[PDB]
């Protein structure tokens, strides 16, 4: 539903229990580090994607958690985890389906691939398995455009996607089998599927036209 | 040593780890200088 | 020495420098029509009304934030400005609740005063509006957020003049509302000033609810008791009873605000 | 003294040899391949060296702006006044068409870093945060790689190349929005608030990343700076045409045989690139309907257009679009334009922040009747309605995403209006 709006549950309480792991918080510090001193609320966004990592989803004591440590109020956090699309407030299932539904992908017929996974699943875009594996949502343009329809399973995009390529990536996830980062075709990041039309000679060394000052 | 161009030999990142991305980054701070200070510890302080 | 001069409608201003564009105006005498920007609280630039035309200036500038420099002919009446006034305000009104008989900023609207003299006559919007669900932030604030217009002002007054940081909005594009998220009530000695900077019936008063009608009370002007800093009120009394006590002005002794002891 | 027939790059000139990821991206290759060489004598040049050099070679910003660069990047040659100064190098990516960034982050970073080091000595910045979009964890990853082979090699740090200056980078991720390329935007984000854009009465160069001073640039644009130190900007400028200068990146992509990326010389014939870099038009070239230049924000233009334009920014300026950022998307005549277009402002409505009332309420009110257009439930005097909504929202924004969000509209309404009208007396007669 997407709705901005915390109703307190059980599952999703101030109570709820959640910390940060000893290495967890040694990354969260060296995060702060970063930015200079005195603006250390900049480490907000990192931070509250390490809880993320650590929990699959952020419940609203991770939200509160985050407030804690940096100082930060926790309305201000509650603004950064709603704003952002990423940061899941619901739970999801295991392995998140992100699938581009944007112009330039769904010229190349992205709907296709989203049926693939609809009948494969079974589940409505949108929901999760029952068995919290799938996550199936749509999402806006995601960069790799020049590539054929893509997804972008849990941290790794699957580009020049075809209906039955999929499936072999929906099983290969149903048994554990993780499949290859990168497109699923011959093309290997984006160059032409014919053959590359440039860069077909040994690049030159260094020097090469270099003028005589610097 | 050829001029291999029919290998993309950039699949580091197939084998990642969740937390890769900090993790190194936790490994790269000690080459970073110390950071500048406003002053105070906070806008709000 | 440092007195920038400008020039509101044609007119020679002396502004000093650093003076932002609806300042200059108000100089004259023009009063640009805003909402997000309250003279107490900062400038965010959400109202998009405070728009103008500059002379011999392609893009309409935002007089709420841009600083005037030398010769700058801030064509308030231009044909541009105006065009751009009923734009933005036809965006506000496309998806504002029909609660003007039901709302008790009925009267006393700046969204409702500001369509008579900087808007359209009708509505292209033939769409359907957008409804969101009500909050609760304590006994005090009535609170219709679908009459919001997003100006920020409480969430602006709440972090600056108030301290405490539980106004926000949460969310983005036209879904974006501002709250509190979780719910908690928003409790202070000024907690009750949000009604006043709210530009529209979001954000009204619980115990005044729906009992008069701006035009109908009259307003006598007096002092506070209730505190030692003897704050100055405005009493509105109708029919011999007493509604509201509204906030004065004084820049001195209460600015703009009152307690909500006061109040 | 004019090179009229502009395009047809070779590999000599080409900036990102490494493009596809066919050689070893890593620092050996990339010094391989002529990296980091004689940079400590671009650092000790000094930094008016530095922005001179990119005057003469005509860079524009290669991000959707398309500003010079040189000059741009001179607004920090004020003196210091004790706030540290920042570099910021964009790489949100998020307009759709564009992937450009994308390669060069996973296939040639040691190229970026390079960039912010020899750019923020240009401009004296003390740090540059590279501000990669939150999907590109990998290319993230891969970038911290090149970054820490670089701080072991010495080249970045504490006396940076031997140097004497000190410079570092901090790849920061994004958390997921579109409106986080805008510089502003970008700007907030990165300090830890919403990533609602700034207004500009300011600018970067006085108030920016924490208050400090900052300046927002693409990832090619600084991709190709240490580059253009190295070969000049009488090098660069020798490339496309006056004011047109450099070699332009370009992601084709929809209906084509082999969609790709490749650095074509800038002003190139459109047609030209199509047919031989991306393979032509699916169908032939008579197939196509119509194409989106550089980007979503671009407005299209038809198959008439599209005869004969030569890809930069001033050809497309008076063909009633603009240059953006090269990502060239073709539509064949078995594309539904108004549908796609419906689409494109349905991306804009999921991904304006809803600061300023135009963008906030103007681009939703523009998804819901593009919605009823592509049904066909309207009238022909919506159409004209549309025309006059787009241009209300347009330059009334704090952003540019008003006006990257009303430009296709205005595209598909001066180019495909009978199409929108057939569409309409057929819903029209249908629903008797
Ligand atoms: C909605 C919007 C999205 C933008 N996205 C990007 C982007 O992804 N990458 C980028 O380099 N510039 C982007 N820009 C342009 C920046 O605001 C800015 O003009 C530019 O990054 C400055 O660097 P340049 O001069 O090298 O282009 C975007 C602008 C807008 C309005
Ligand atoms: S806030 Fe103003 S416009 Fe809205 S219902 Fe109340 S009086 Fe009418
Ligand atoms: S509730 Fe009132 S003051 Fe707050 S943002 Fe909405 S209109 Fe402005
Ligand atoms: S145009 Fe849209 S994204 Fe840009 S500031 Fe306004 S509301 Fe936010
Ligand atoms: S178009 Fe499918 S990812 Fe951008
Ligand atoms: S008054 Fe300047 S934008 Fe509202
Ligand atoms: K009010």
């Amino acid at each position: 539903g997407a709705l901005f709006v915390h109703r307190d549950t059980p599952e999703n309480n101030p109570d709820t229990p959640f910390d940060f792991t000893p290495e967890n918080y040694k990354r969260i510090e060296a995060i702060v580090k970063n930015y200079p001193e005195g603006h250390k609320a900049a480490a907000v966004l990192p931070v509250l994607d390490l809880a993320q990592r650590q929990n699959g989803w952020l419940p609203i004591s991770a939200m509160n958690k985050v407030a804690e440590i940096l100082q930060v109020p926790p309305m201000r956090v509650y603004e950064v985890a709603t704003f952002y699309t990423m940061y899941n407030r619901k739970p999801v299932g295991k392995y998140h389906i992100q699938v581009c539904t944007t112009t330039p992908c769904m010229l190349r017929n992205s709907d296709s691939i989203l049926e693939a996974i609809q009948k494969k699943l079974g589940i409505k875009v949108g929901e999760t398995t029952p068995d919290k594996l799938f996550t199936l949502i749509e999402v806006e343009c995601l960069g790799a455009c020049v590539n054929a329809p893509m997804v972008q399973i849990n941290d790794n995009y699957y580009e020049d996607l075809t209906p039955k390529d999929i499936e072999e990536i929906i099983d290969e996830l149903k048994a554990g089998k993780i499949p290859k980062p990168g497109p699923r075709s011959g093309r290997f990041s984006c160059e032409p599927a014919g053959g590359l039309t440039s860069l077909t000679e040994p690049p030159k060394g260094p020097g090469f036209g270099v003028q005589a000052g610097l | 040593e050829p001029f291999d161009n029919s290998t993309y030999r950039n699949l580091q990142h197939h084998e990642y780890s969740t937390y890769t991305f900090l993790d190194l980054n936790v490994e790269l701070s000690k080459f970073r200088m110390p950071q500048p200070s406003s002053g105070r510890q906070s806008p709000r302080h | 020495s440092n007195l920038i001069e400008v020039f509101v409608d044609g007119q020679s201003v002396m502004v000093e420098p650093g003076t932002t564009v609806l300042q200059a105006c108000e100089k004259v005498g023009m009063q640009i029509p805003r909402f997000c920007y309250h003279e107490r609280l900062s400038v965010a630039g959400n109202c998009r009304m405070c728009l103008v035309e500059i002379e011999k200036a392609p893009k309409v500038v935002a007089a709420c934030a841009m600083p005037v420099m030398k010769g700058w002919n801030i064509l308030t009446n231009s044909e541009k400005s105006k065009k751009a006034r009923e734009g933005v305000m036809e965006f506000l009104l496309a998806n504002h609740p029909l609660d003007c008989p039901i709302c008790d900023q009925g009267g006393e609207c700046d969204l409702q005063d500001q369509s008579m003299m900087f808007g359209s006559d009708r509505s292209r919007f033939l769409e359907g509006k957008r409804a969101v669900e009500d909050k609760n932030i304590g006994p005090l604030v009535k609170t219709i957020m679908t009459r919001c217009i997003q100006c920020t002002r409480c969430i602006r007054f709440a972090s600056e003049i108030a301290g405490v940081d539980d106004l926000g909005t949460t969310g983005r594009g036209n879904d974006m509302q501002v709250g509190t998220y979780i719910e908690k009530m928003f409790m202070s000695e000024l907690s009750g000033n949000i009604i006043d900077i709210c530009p529209v019936g979001a954000l009204t008063s619980k115990p005044y609810a729906f009992t008069a009608r701006p035009w109908e009370t009259r307003k006598t002007e007096s002092i506070d008791v209730m505190d030692a800093v003897g704050s100055n009120i405005v009493v509105s009394t109708r029919t011999g009873e007493v509604m509201r006590i509204l906030p004065r002005m004084h820049e001195d002794i209460n600015e703009e605000w009152i307690s909500d002891k006061t109040r | 003294p004019k090179k009229t027939s502009f395009g047809s790059l070779k590999d000599e000139d080409r900036i990102f040899t490494n493009l596809y990821g066919r050689h070893d991206w890593r620092l050996k290759g990339a010094q391989s391949r002529g990296d980091w060489y004689k940079t400590k004598e671009i650092l000790l040049k000094g930094p008016d060296w530095i922005l001179g050099e990119v005057k003469t070679s005509g860079l524009r910003g290669r991000g959707g702006a398309g500003f010079p660069t040189g000059l741009k990047w001179s607004f920090m040659n004020k003196p210091s006044d004790g706030r540290p100064k920042y570099l910021v190098v964009n790489a949100d990516e998020g307009e759709p068409g564009t992937c450009k960034d994308r390669e060069i982050i996973r296939h040639d970073p040691h190229k970026l870093v390079e960039g912010c080091l020899v750019g923020g000595r240009a401009m004296g910045a003390r740090a540059a945060y590279i501000y990669i979009r939150g999907e590109f964890y990998n290319e993230a990853s891969n970038l911290q790689v090149a970054i820490r082979e670089a701080y072991e090699a010495g080249l970045i740090g504490k006396n940076a190349c031997g140097s004497g200056y000190d410079f570092d980078v901090f790849v920061v991720r994004g958390a997921g929005a579109y409106i986080c390329g805008e510089e502003t935007a970008l700007i907030e984000s990165i300090e830890g608030k919403q990533g609602k854009p700034r207004l500009k009465p300011p600018f970067p160069a006085d108030v920016g990343v924490f208050g400090c001073p900052t300046t927002v640039a693409n990832v090619e644009t600084v991709a190709v700076s240490p580059t253009i130190c190295r070969r000049g900007g009488a090098w660069f400028a020798s490339f496309g045409r006056e004011r047109n200068s450099g070699t332009k990146l370009f992601n084709i992509s929809g209906h084509v045989n082999h969609p790709c990326t490749v650095e074509e010389e800038m002003s190139v014939p459109l047609k030209e690139l199509i047919e031989k870099h991306a393979g032509g038009v699916i169908g032939g070239w008579d197939n196509l309907l119509a194409v989106i230049p550089g980007g979503s924000s671009t407005p299209l233009i038809p198959k008439s257009v599209c005869e004969t334009v030569l890809m930069d920014f001033d050809a497309l300026v008076q063909a009633q679009t603009g240059l953006g950022t090269a990502a060239v998307i073709v539509m064949d005549r078995s594309t539904d334009i108004v549908k796609a277009i419906a689409r494109l402002i349905e991306f804009y409505k999921h991904e304006s922040c809803g600061q300023c009332t135009p963008c906030r309420e103007g681009v939703d009110w523009m998804n819901k009747v593009m919605a009823r257009f592509v049904k066909g439930d309207a009238r022909p005097a919506e159409i004209d309605s549309l025309w006059e909504i787009s241009k209300q929202i347009e330059g009334h924004t704090i952003c540019a995403l008003g006006d990257g969000a009303a430009w296709p509209v205005q595209g598909l309404i001066r180019h495909f209006r009978p199409e929108l009208e057939e569409r309409m007396q057929q819903f029209a007669l249908q629903h008797q």
